[PDB]
């Protein structure tokens, strides 16, 4: 994945709580981003093949 | 003589504002520890975490105020005599 720095939008905003910390849960979370990624396209692959 | 008891309401009397002060001093140190980290996550907090804080530190400086009483007791009163 590419990382792209878009903007600040937040600068004295609430901080995050992160549990256990928040470089495992990226880590962790990263992998489940990807396959629903690949849900998303077969189900734009299903419908683009029924129509 | 009786210098023996005046000495030993100086000495007394200061270790009551020895303790005293590592009452407070201590105290309120690890009481606001807890204040600025809360204010330093979410700055609308300060609002609100002034009503357990200013509850802490009323605590922790009776605890100062006493013993502030009592040197004087010591210094200016001299019980045993
Ligand atoms: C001049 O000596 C004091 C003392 C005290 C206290 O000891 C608390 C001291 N801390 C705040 C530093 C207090 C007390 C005793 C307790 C005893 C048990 Br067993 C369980 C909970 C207890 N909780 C307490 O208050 C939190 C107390 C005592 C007597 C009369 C009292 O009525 C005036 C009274 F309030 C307060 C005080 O204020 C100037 N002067």
């Amino acid at each position: 994945m590419v990382v792209e720095y878009v903007e600040e939008d937040i600068g004295p905003r609430t901080l995050y709580s992160f549990e256990p910390d928040a470089t495992m849960l990226f880590e962790s979370l990263l992998p489940r981003y990807l396959t629903t990624r690949v849900y998303a396209a077969l189900l734009e692959s299903a419908a683009s093949e029924l129509a | 003589m009786d210098p023996t008891i005046a000495a030993g309401a100086l000495i007394g009397g200061g270790l009551i504002m020895a303790g005293g002060a590592i009452g407070a001093g201590i105290g309120d140190g690890v009481a606001g520890n807890a204040l600025i980290s809360g204010v330093a996550r979410q700055p609308e907090a300060q609002g609100r975490l002034f009503t357990p804080f200013f509850i802490t530190v009323g605590l922790v400086e009776a605890a100062y105020f006493i013993n502030l009483a009592f040197m004087a007791l010591f210094v200016f009163a001299t019980p045993v005599k």
